[PDB]
RNA sequence: CGAGGGUAGGGCCCGUGACUGGGGCGAAGUCGUAACAAGGUAGCUGUACCGGAAGGUGCGGCUGGAUCACUUUCU
RNA sequence: UGAAACUCAAAGGAAUUGACGGGGGCCCGCACAAGCGGUGGAGCAUGUGGUUUAAUUCGAAGCAACGCGAAGAACCUUAC
RNA sequence: UAGCGCCGGCCAACUCCGUGCCAGCAGCCGCGGUAAUACGGAGGGCGCGAGCGUUACCCGGAUUCACUGGGCGUAAAGGGC
């Protein structure tokens, strides 16, 4: 499912930051601060023009790739979105940012969205009272998502959410941080999710 | 032509030919090798591909080729046709496919190893 | 199967040793092939023109050509060293 | 002249080939010798008899003997590995 | 009445198959020079005859023929 | 009237550049023609093919290789 | 638990060594006769992932049977009238 293995190799492979680690992310030790050129011996070497199908698959697998999720799942909420009405592309994102790991990490619960996963996949996280156990959960609006009142001790959220006050959440999103809730109020909007991609070239290659 | 003329003749469909005659489209078929041979192939190019006469369940007798370096064939050994014809070699259309039969995968490979029957080693 | 060579098949063999023993290699890949398959197998058997009737040529390099001829239970070998 | 291999005799050569070729130089050597004169040279030219007769027989170590005859206008070698 | 069987006859298909006919791919094999330049007699075409073979010729047609108006192989 | 098996990675139309023509038109060069000597004959010198020698070191191949690398081989030169 | 295919163009991913018109690759174009990004391993990279490749069959691309959407002087095609 999830990609396992090196995550450097990513940000460095695309050429644009893909912060997929979190706290490093913003470290002087980050991948591209240090090594922007891609990897594998050939890096140092200039690129050649690539084909416009390069092009396509790069910003298709850069945006599969901020996310972490698999291809199947990626193509299967495509074709859901397209087949929908309203613009193809901000409604994918916005399928795309529905997400329970997206919305746990957006929500700042983890620093990391494979992080986020990871306690999504272990019960700490619950939606409207009920615990959920799956990444995969489409977020509706009005959602009352919150961390489970069974694990509120734990450490590695209490630092997180020590620091998360202070910073600012994103405009579709409210949260208590002093009782640990968030609210996904409405869908979210191209302007109001900046991503260095351009989902168009997502479209023109599924159209192939 | 004239839409009357399509009304009386109408259009003939292409009515495409079988390339492989494995009886009905069968993806693969027992034989049993007559004659391992190998066969100079045609002339942009010049080596020893190794074919085998083959004789299978349909009752028909075709030739094939044996991918891979060296095998374990002999006239008298039961193989799979794979089908998948070989530019070089005239008469040639089908593939013999290494590792489940008496026909022995390859010995030493590494690389693409689902191919030519080869299992994962250490 | 006797073997039957010429005295400038010889000479240009001689001229073979000492310079390169990979052509040395090729032509008993060559004589190994012929006394097995002597009309085919490698090197690309082809016979030849109006003046050399009778005979038979395998390529040794991209250069460089053998040739030779078979009786029965006989196999002449000249020029191993010329350009047809 | 010409020069002619027997099946039994290119074994040994090839084998001496890939091991020494020294001796193959040697061999080379009195196969000149041979080319410049038929019934003399180096290597003891001495014919055999009755089981051998009309064949003759040269040195090139005293471990190893040359089977050979010469008509035609052409040169026979039996064997250069071994005795006889 | 009737499944079916038998005798005689007719037609059609399948498999094997002595004897044949031509074809297509491969090899700088052999013998030729047919055709591409006026291919060295301009070529092509229907037909008829002849010829180891390409092809030669007759009768008629076409230009998709040229240019101002002895014979000479092959790579 | 009119197929199939088998086989090919093409077959084809027009047009461009070039090459070619026992196609045409125009024009040069000792290219012919006109003329003077000359080779090929003979003896010798040198270089080469071939043959022989243990070696006759190697290269150079029609014009455009052959009194050529050699504007200096008795050993030296020299690599045989 | 991580595996499978690919890295000449189509088609995204490159180097060294081994090999020497052999062993071989191959859907098409076509690579291999001593510097092979094509063969065979290694390293590295790309795609997908409990799957990944292959074969067979159907539709597409194929506007290549063209109703939407083809043509017929010289390419296949105007029937001798
Ligand atoms: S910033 Fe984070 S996600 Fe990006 S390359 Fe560095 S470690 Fe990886
Ligand atoms: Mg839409
Ligand atoms: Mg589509
Ligand atoms: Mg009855
Ligand atoms: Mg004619
Ligand atoms: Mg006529
Ligand atoms: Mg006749
Ligand atoms: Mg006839
Ligand atoms: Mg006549
Ligand atoms: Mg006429
Ligand atoms: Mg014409
Ligand atoms: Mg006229
Ligand atoms: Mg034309
Ligand atoms: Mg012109
Ligand atoms: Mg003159
Ligand atoms: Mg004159
Ligand atoms: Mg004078
Ligand atoms: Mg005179
Ligand atoms: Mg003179
Ligand atoms: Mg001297
Ligand atoms: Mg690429
Ligand atoms: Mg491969
Ligand atoms: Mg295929
Ligand atoms: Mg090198
Ligand atoms: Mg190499
Ligand atoms: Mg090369
Ligand atoms: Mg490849
Ligand atoms: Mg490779
Ligand atoms: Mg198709
Ligand atoms: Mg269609
Ligand atoms: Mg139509
Ligand atoms: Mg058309
Ligand atoms: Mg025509
Ligand atoms: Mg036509
Ligand atoms: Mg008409």
């Amino acid at each position: 499912g999830r990609y396992i293995g090196p995550v450097c190799r990513l940000c460095r492979r695309e050429g644009v930051k893909l912060y997929l680690k979190g706290e490093r992310c913003y470290s002087p030790k980050c991948a591209m601060e240090r090594r922007p050129y891609p990897p594998g011996q050939h890096g140092q070497k200039r690129a050649r023009r690539p084909s416009d199908y390069a092009v396509r698959l790069r910003e298709k697998q850069k945006l599969r790739r901020i996310y972490g999720i698999s291809e199947r799942q990626f193509r299967n909420l495509f074709e859901e979105a397209s087949k929908k009405k309203g613009v193809t592309g901000s409604v994918f994102l916005g399928l795309l940012e529905s997400r329970l790991d997206n919305v746990v990490y957006r929500l700042g619960f983890a620093v990391s969205r494979r992080q986020a996963r990871q306690l999504v996949r272990h019960g700490h996280i619950t939606v409207n009272g009920r615990r959920v156990d799956l990444p995969s959960y489409r977020v509706r609006p009005g959602d009352e998502i919150a961390v489970a009142e069974k694990s509120r001790n734990l450490e590695l959220i209490r630092q997180n959410l020590e620091a998360m006050k202070g910073r600012k959440v994103g405009p579709w999103l409210s949260l208590d941080v002093e009782g640990m809730k968030g609210k996904f109020l409405r869908l979210p909007d191209r302007e109001d999710l900046a991503l260095p991609v351009n989902e168009q070239l997502v479209i023109e290659f599924y159209s192939r | 032509p004239t839409i009357n003329q399509l009304v009386r003749k109408g259009r003939e469909k292409v009515r495409k030919k079988s390339k492989v005659p494995a009886l009905k489209g069968a993806p693969f078929r027992r034989g049993v090798c007559t004659v391992v041979r190998t066969v100079t192939p045609k002339k942009p190019n010049s080596a020893l591909r190794k074919v085998a006469k083959v004789r299978l369940t349909s009752g028909y007798e075709v030739t094939a080729y044996i991918p891979g370096e060296g095998h374990n064939l002999q006239e008298h050994s039961v193989v799979l046709i794979r089908g998948g014809r070989v530019k070089d070699l005239p008469g040639v259309r089908y593939h013999i496919v290494r590792g489940v039969y008496d026909a022995a995968g390859v010995k030493d490979r590494k690389k693409s190893r689902s191919k030519y029957g080869t299992k994962k080693p250490k | 199967m006797k073997l039957i060579w010429s005295e400038e098949s010889w000479d240009d063999y001689l001229y073979w040793q000492e310079t390169d023993k990979r052509i040395v290699k090729k032509i008993n890949e060559l004589i190994k092939d012929t006394r097995r398959t002597p009309f085919e197998g490698k090197g690309k058997p082809e016979p030849l023109k109006h003046n050399l009737s009778g005979f038979w040529s395998r390529r040794i390099t991209e250069e460089h050509r053998l040739v030779y001829a078979v009786t029965d239970d006989s196999l002449l070998i000249a020029a191993c060293r010329y350009h047809y």
